[PDB]
């Protein structure tokens, strides 16, 4: 191989980030442009999301792999904050290289950013450190999900999605725990729905429906049979399927499968559960016997999902048929197969209200994109909203804070005799590309755009107003309501600057080539 | 992954759709020069095509940008009718429009909104240029006709297009707001009649009944069956497989003769001389059924049952076993007739009504195909003609009015977007150009004048590119639903605007 | 773009380039060809007419050519070369126009304007002759026949075609007697003199063996029932592990079929047309051996062609299983006839068959297939020219000189049209004069004299007179003993008017993928 | 359009021959000769007829296409 160091890999570092960041900065925010990206599979994927662009790319260098993975943290953490943490991380390389080109040792410049990254997250802290609860936040949450839902250019009427994200996150991620929890959110949805059709179903909705319409379409409260028992082919880990080759071999195959399921559907109904949800669900033959014994019950369920009806419903667990008892049953508030107005999206709700241990957002859309549109819309809303539900901390974004952060540090730079003022400068100097690149996606002069806000930030001494993130002509982060969790505003910084630092401490590269992913 | 960048992907987004937006617009406009689809890529052949999808779809789309338009203009065609030609060109036109702007780098923020607003401007101008001819039903009949006239026009049909001038309007009227193949059931069959098509009574099917069954039945009570035989009906005893040696190979084909006979018995429990099913049999079983007294009428038209059941009060259903789960029906006569050189069994006794059957006779399937599609677009657009009876004059009059009203709006309303908003209007005037040469006639002296001419208010007047002349789009009947025209304005903007917002294409 | 511009020209390139050497037309002109193919061969080729049908030319504008050639055959039976000889005629005029820059779709309908009036000027030069008239039928076919490979047998061939028609013809004036109606049936052996004109349906199929029924009261029909037996249609439980189990079913197999073929002959069947379908057997080889014992004419898996004629001519219907007896939907046949002449050939003749008033079956015989085919091809143009008379009443010239007669005229007609098309049609209106020289062209040295003067000769013969292409010298070509029914030539314009105009449509190129 | 122009009077020539009309050399909406007031001494056009016909003949002059090696040299 070759050890590639000095400007050699320093290029291989500064090289990869630029191709990466730019499609992201051209896709940056709502003004960010929607990029069709087609696989080697020949499949169009339109990506205005840097993370989705990151999900779409893997660019060859180890950092370009990690940058895809970098946003995923804040994408998991904060939701929104995916694109900005990367696009600026490459701008530091621009900054830093010139700074090394200024002769400033790489570890010197490497350190000053993080060194100046304090005020970066620290100046943010001063904007809104506020905290509110669910019914309070729901207005800031929809106000933030004005931006976050609209970050996918779908917020319209979707305060429905915001408001169901309000009560979704607090349920799963408590304001007091201050621990990230999306796990008990049950992501659910189906193609063919609407953006305007979206639901938060506090219980679990199973795809399967009643085995017959002749059997009632309502199972009463509770009394659900949670079981692993075969009513169709069992499908274990490994067994080979042999069929019947004879006339005398065919007849008895029908009798036995009738004889056991009756007793089983009996015993289940005799166990006293009026919905049998079986980890191995019903064949079409078990359905009529279920109708013979006249019990409402569910067909094939995913293996762990029968646990998902054990956890979410508060029903104490019976693993299998052999153990059937009336004490441990599945619970449901109300069992209904529900059509939302698009029968293309049709679910049987196992309804949870009193004990709901998995909250279920149900998202809808006409196409695979449109759900995913609403999905990544609300999910990134969901996380910022989660961030805001724990502590409702916002800032006036889109570079209005980046300028105001660029004041202190670049100022504070020269306050210090230390070499890192140049870094601190270039630190505070690297901040402002976001409104710049935004104004470019916003289709305006990016250069005055930043300074328009600093002219404000002179006057303002605070982000409130800003430039146009929505291209709607009102220059605001305030009445335009560019409002996002100040947490995730600080998450981009620490992730961007400290990753680049770790990228910067390594100019030492053993690869067969220069940039190897 | 593999990321197409700002330079190539958009110019690729430029060229590919523009490269596919060239061929159908030659075909397009009054006296549009036909495209000849060349099939050297599957067989080696020539195909004469005015048809957008036939041009478009028969060519598989590779380029990511060539995807969307051929995809978007396709659904635009199945939805709103003849959308493969319009939306492809129109978006490719706007892609031709963006380039100078993109050469000037007009912001991708600016162009989308600029064309967003100007789209309404034309849509409103089209609306402004749109006026109901459907004020009176007979006018609405003519409005349906005049709008179908723009829909049915410029196709290889001859007596079909005229047959569907009334037939769409007749179906769209008596459906009161819709159009359907349930009101008129298309039967496309061979025959000496070239474009000749008429409205059938009951329905006909293509087959001859020989052997011992009489070819005509009187007092026929239809027993409708979604169920039938494959000549082998799977059941308990039907699974017999004796094959081991080559002798059992010789014995096994003969057991099929044992299998065919018991199937006749299930229908006899019903006790009916006429049993129709959706499934087919050979001659040797035809020998069995007429002997037992229950006549097997095989592979009944799915629409044919629906044809009767709508008029005869019968019910459509699935999974037939016994007569109770699928309602009975009544044909006055079950008969077999001589149609050209084709020998067809025919059901009748119910004439027209709610459900009709349309028999399409042709020399080829080519003359048959356009007729159902030209009607397909007619019915929907004539369903649209109900929603908006607005018929705005086609053949460029609608086009050359819109860009006008766009223009003044494209002027003062933007302080910038005149870049986009006017480029929008330009594409509207491009369709009259690609026809003018096809008419041999001058685009320029026509367009800017004749637009202004009729944009200064001669609305009936317009572009007759049959003769190439400035012509009246009223007396020529060149006018069409404001809906069908508004919708092809809707898609093509995006197909141009969508890939504009695409500055990068990653290939995973 | 340039591609639409060039590809048309590139289409104009190939198709025109082929159509030129495609004119040696007729004559004893130009030197014989072996052909080493595109993927390679040695193909000894002659007579561009068949060569046109032989012609594989593969190129977007080349494929329409082979079509164009084949159509004028089925359109007329003649002029197979003639449709292409005026094809490159059209292919030139387009250029000068597109070289003049004239729009191709404006050039397109010019072809109509050329085809519209062109056939009328042809209709003007058409000398109308009766379509039902023995003499006009004889004489017109005689010109083809005397030019065909047998001018001798033509004397016997024409009245056959004359009577083949007049039977099949609709009485008095008719567009009738198709080549579908006429069923041309070869018979090995016999003579061209023994070529037989049968009004009725003679199916060319070879009757099983001989000594079978030649007698009356046939019943012919396509029967889709099969003859059951053990190990034929009938069930057996017995796998053969032994030799006796093999033999037992056979002893019951041949006997039961032997009593089924009775039911067939009991039906009254002196013929059957066996379904091409079988199960294990259908009609077995012993079965046919058993059917022929009962004098039932059988041909196992009968050719699909005679299947249709008997259903087309007689109106045959499917027939019930032989154990069900029959529906007697075997077509009506009063004669099952197997003729053997020169001791050669087995020919089913169904006479007294249900017939529409059409479907002549000309039985073509000869000491050899080559002997057979000579008259067979000759009597065809005897049929077709007459059929061309029937389909359209006239005698024009053959050879393509009357094209120049249209050419002088249609020029002025454009000059009167006074349009841009008057330039478009006229550019071709003269360009059609090219053929009589290009017929002559491909042979020798010292070329020039005749070529230019031919069109000049007729031009000096003006509208009424001109040079005979075949016989030479200036005399009105329409009645020469060089003649055609006008149907021959007008279709050549029609066919070429369009496929050539179809090139004007092509913009750029695609390939279905 | 030079074609359709020639076409135009070509129609008019079919209509009327040697018209006081003609094309528009002044590009007037009216295509005239009289009211274009375009005209030439019938000397001139004939004289003008002579010359090209003269010259297109003069290119034919006799035979000799040989040079000493010098024709345009």
């Amino acid at each position: 191989k070759s050890r590639l160091m000095g400007l050699e890999a320093l290029k291989s570092h500064i090289m990869a980030a630029k191709a990466v960041a730019n499609t992201m900065r051209t896709s940056l925010g709502p003004n960010g442009l929607d990029k069709m990206m087609v696989d080697k599979d020949g499949d169009v994927t339109v990506t205005n999301d840097g993370a989705t662009i990151l999900s779409m790319m893997d660019v060859d260098h180890q950092i370009a792999k990690l940058m895809v993975e970098l946003s995923k943290s804040q994408d998991d953490e904060i939701g929104d904050g995916t694109t900005g943490v990367v696009v600026l991380a490459g701008a530091l390389l621009e900054e830093a290289e010139q700074l090394l080109d200024r002769g400033i040792h790489p570890i010197r410049i490497a350190d000053g950013y993080e060194q100046a990254a304090r005020v970066a997250i620290e100046h943010l802290d001063k904007i809104s450190d506020s905290v509110l609860v669910d019914i309070k936040d729901t207005e800031p949450l929809i106000q933030t999900a004005k931006t976050t839902l609209g970050s996918k250019v779908v917020n319209s009427c979707h305060r429905q999605m915001a408001e169901i994200a309000v009560n979704a996150v607090l349920t799963v991620a408590d304001m007091e725990r201050r621990d990230v929890d999306f796990e008990l959110i049950k992501v659910e949805g189906k193609v063919g729905g609407r953006l305007e059709d979206t639901k938060l179903i506090k219980g679990v909705i199973v795809d399967k429906d009643f085995s017959h319409p002749q059997m009632p379409k309502k199972v009463e409260d509770a009394k659900i049979a949670i079981l692993t028992c075969p009513f169709e082919p069992p499908k274990p880990k490994t067994k080979h399927k042999l069929d019947v080759t004879s006339v005398e071999d065919y007849k008895a195959l029908q009798k036995y499968e009738k004889e056991k399921f009756e007793e089983m559907i009996q015993q289940i109904k005799e166990t006293g559960a009026n919905l049998a949800i079986c980890q191995w669900g019903f064949d079409d033959e078990a359905n009529h016997l279920l109708l013979q014994n006249n019990l409402p019950a569910v067909r094939w369920v995913g293996g762990p999902e029968i646990e998902l009806i054990a956890i979410a419903t508060g029903g104490r667990i019976v693993p299998r048929f052999s153990e059937l008892t009336a004490e441990k049953l599945g619970f449901a508030g109300l069992v209904q197969e529900i059509s939302f107005g698009t029968t293309k999206d049709k679910m049987l709700v196992i309804e949870q209200c009193k004990n709901s241990r998995a909250v279920t957002i149900f998202i809808r859309g006409g196409n695979k994109m449109i759900i995913e549109e609403a999905k990544r819309s609300l999910h990134d809303a969901l996380c910022v909203i989660r961030n805001l539900i724990r502590d409702n901390r916002v800032v006036y974004g889109g570079g209005a804070a980046e300028i105001s952060c660029a004041l202190a540090v670049s100022q504070e730079a020269d306050k210090c005799p230390t070499l890192e003022q140049y870094a601190m400068r270039a630190f505070a100097d690297a901040l402002e590309v976001i409104p710049m690149a935004l104004s470019e996606n916003s289709g305006m002069n990016p250069i005055q755009t930043m300074t328009e806000v600093r002219a404000r930030q002179v006057k303002e001494m605070n982000p409130a107003l800003g430039i146009d993130c929505l291209h709607k002509g009102t220059n605001d982060m305030k009445q335009q309501h560019v409002i996002e969790t100040l947490i995730g505003k600080k998450q981009q910084i620490s992730l961007a600057t400290q990753m680049v630092r770790m990228i910067l401490k390594i100019d030492d590269i053993r690869k067969p080539g220069e940039s190897e992913e | 992954a593999d990321e197409e960048r700002a330079e190539t992907a958009r110019l690729t987004s430029f060229i590919g759709a523009i490269a596919i937006g060239d061929l159908v617009k030659s075909t397009l406009g009054p006296k549009g020069m036909d495209k000849i689809l060349l099939s050297s890529g599957r067989d080696a052949s020539l195909m004469v095509t005015n048809d957008g999808a036939t041009i478009l779809k028969n060519i598989g789309v590779d380029n990511p940008a060539a995807k969307v338009l051929v995809d978007m203009s396709r659904v635009q065609d199945d939805e709103v009718g003849d959308g493969t030609t319009s939306v492809t060109v129109l978006a490719a036109e706007l892609l031709r429009e963006a380039e100078s702007l993109i050469a000037k780098k007009i912001h991708p923020q600016t162009i989308i909104a600029g064309w967003r607003e100007a789209t309404k401007a034309a849509r409103e101008a089209l609306l402004s240029s749109a006026v109901d001819h459907g004020s009176d039903e007979v006018k609405f009949r003519q409005d349906l006709m005049n709008i179908a006239g723009t829909t049915l026009s410029s196709k290889l049909l001859t007596h079909h297009k005229d047959h569907f001038t009334k037939l769409a309007v007749e179906a769209v009227l008596r459906l009161k707001g819709s159009g359907n193949l349930e009101a008129i059931h298309i039967i496309k069959k061979l025959g000496g009649s070239l474009a000749d098509s008429y409205l059938d009574e009951g329905f006909l099917l293509d087959k001859k009944i020989g052997v011992n069954q009489p070819k005509r039945i009187e007092n026929a009570k239809i027993l409708i069956a979604n169920t039938g035989m494959d000549t082998d009906k799977i059941k308990i005893f039907g699974s017999r497989v004796r094959v081991d040696s080559t002798a059992k190979v010789a014995e096994i084909e003969h057991a099929e003769k044992e299998k065919m006979k018991e199937k006749v018995e299930r229908i006899l429990k019903h006790g009916i001389n006429c049993f129709i099913n959706r499934q087919l049999i050979y001659n040797y079983p035809e020998q069995l059924f007429g002997a037992a007294g229950v006549m097997a009428i095989e592979h009944a038209d799915f629409a044919g049952v629906e044809r009767l059941a709508l008029v005869t009060g019968g019910e459509i259903a699935s999974t037939f076993d016994h007569p109770e789960l699928v309602k009975l029906g009544s044909c006055k006569l079950i008969e077999e007739v001589m149609i050209g050189e084709d020998k067809l069994i025919h059901f009748s006794g119910v004439a027209l009504g709610e459900a009709c059957t349309i028999v399409l006779r042709g020399a080829t399937q080519q003359i048959l195909d356009e007729a159902e599609r030209s009607l397909h677009d007619a019915l929907c657009v004539l369903a649209q003609t109900v929603k908006d009876s607005r018929t705005v004059y086609g053949g460029g009059c609608s086009e050359m009015l819109m860009a006008h009203a766009v223009t003044q709006l494209a002027n003062r309303t933007p302080g910038k977007e005149a870049v986009a908003m006017e480029s929008y209007a330009k594409a509207l005037r491009m369709l009259p150009t690609i026809i003018a040469d096809n008419a041999g006639y001058d685009s320029a002296d026509l367009v800017a004048q004749l637009r202004a001419a009729h944009s200064e208010g001669n609305t009936t007047a317009g572009l007759d590119m049959r003769e190439g002349t400035i012509g009246d789009m009223a007396i020529l009947g060149i006018t069409e639903s404001f809906q069908v025209k508004r919708q092809v304005l809707l898609s093509a903007a995006e197909a141009a605007e969508v890939i504009l917002r695409v500055d990068n294409i990653i290939k995973a | 773009r340039d591609k639409p511009a060039q590809i048309r020209f590139s289409n104009i390139s190939a198709a025109k380039a082929v159509a030129d050497a495609i004119r040696t037309s007729l004559g004893p002109k130009g030197m014989d060809k072996m052909i080493q193919d595109g993927k390679g061969d040695v193909t000894i080729t002659n007579d561009g007419a068949t060569i046109l049908k032989q012609m594989q030319v593969l190129h977007p504008a080349a494929r329409m050519l082979v079509e164009l050639s084949k159509a004028q055959d089925i359109e007329a039976g003649d002029g197979t070369t003639s449709v292409v000889i005026i094809a490159g005629s059209l292919l030139d005029s387009c250029t000068k126009l597109l070289q003049k820059g004239i729009h191709p779709t404006i050039i397109s309908e010019s072809f109509q304007k050329a085809l519209e009036k062109g056939i009328e000027i042809l209709t003007d030069m058409s000398r109308p002759v009766e379509l039902s008239d023995r003499e006009t039928l004889l004489n017109s076919a005689t010109t083809s026949l005397n030019s065909k490979v047998v001018s001798q047998y033509s004397s016997l061939l024409s009245p056959m075609s004359v009577n083949a028609v007049m039977k099949v013809i609709d009485p008095a004036t008719a567009t009738s007697v198709d080549l579908r109606d006429i069923k041309i049936v070869k018979k090995l052996g016999g003579t061209i003199d023994d070529c037989e004109l049968v009004e009725g349906l003679v199916l060319t199929q070879k009757v099983s063996n001989s000594g079978i029924t030649r007698v009356e009261k046939a019943k012919i029909g396509l029967i889709q029932f099969c003859l059951s037996a053990p190990k034929t249609d009938m069930d057996n439980q017995i796998v053969v592990s032994d030799y006796a189990q093999m033999d037992r079913v056979l002893r019951e197999e041949r006997a039961y079929i032997l009593n089924l073929v009775k039911q067939i002959k009991k039906t009254g069947c002196n013929v059957l047309l066996i379904q091409k379908s079988i199960l294990r057997d259908a009609l077995s080889d012993l079965a046919l051996h058993f059917l022929n014992k009962m004098k039932i004419m059988v041909i196992k898996d009968i050719e699909r062609e005679d299947i249709e004629f008997i259903c087309k001519t007689i109106g045959t219907k499917p027939v019930a299983h032989i154990d069900q007896f029959t529906a007697d939907m075997l077509g009506s046949a009063e004669l099952a006839e197997e003729v053997n002449l020169n001791g050669s050939g087995k020919l089913l003749k169904i006479t007294g068959c249900a017939s529409p008033g059409k479907t002549v079956t000309i039985v073509v015989r000869g000491s050899n297939k080559l002997v057979i085919e000579e008259a067979e091809r000759s009597i065809h143009d005897a049929l077709c020219v007459i059929r061309c008379l029937v389909k359209k009443r006239a005698l024009i010239a053959g050879g393509g000189a009357p094209e120049i007669e249209l050419a002088l005229r249609l020029t002025e007609y454009s000059r009167t049209l006074s349009g841009m098309e008057s330039y478009c049609v006229r550019a071709f209106a003269d360009a059609m004069e090219v053929i009589p020289s290009t017929l002559a062209e491909n042979a020798g040295l010292n070329p020039i004299s005749t070529v230019t003067e031919l069109r000049n000769r007729h031009a000096q013969g003006e509208k009424t007179a001109g040079i005979n292409v075949r016989k030479g010298g200036i005399s009105n070509i329409l009645e020469e003993l060089v003649v055609q029914p006008l149907l021959v030539s007008v279709s050549a314009l029609t066919l070429a008017t369009e496929t050539v105009r179809s090139i004007l449509k092509i913009d750029d190129v695609v390939n279905t993928r």
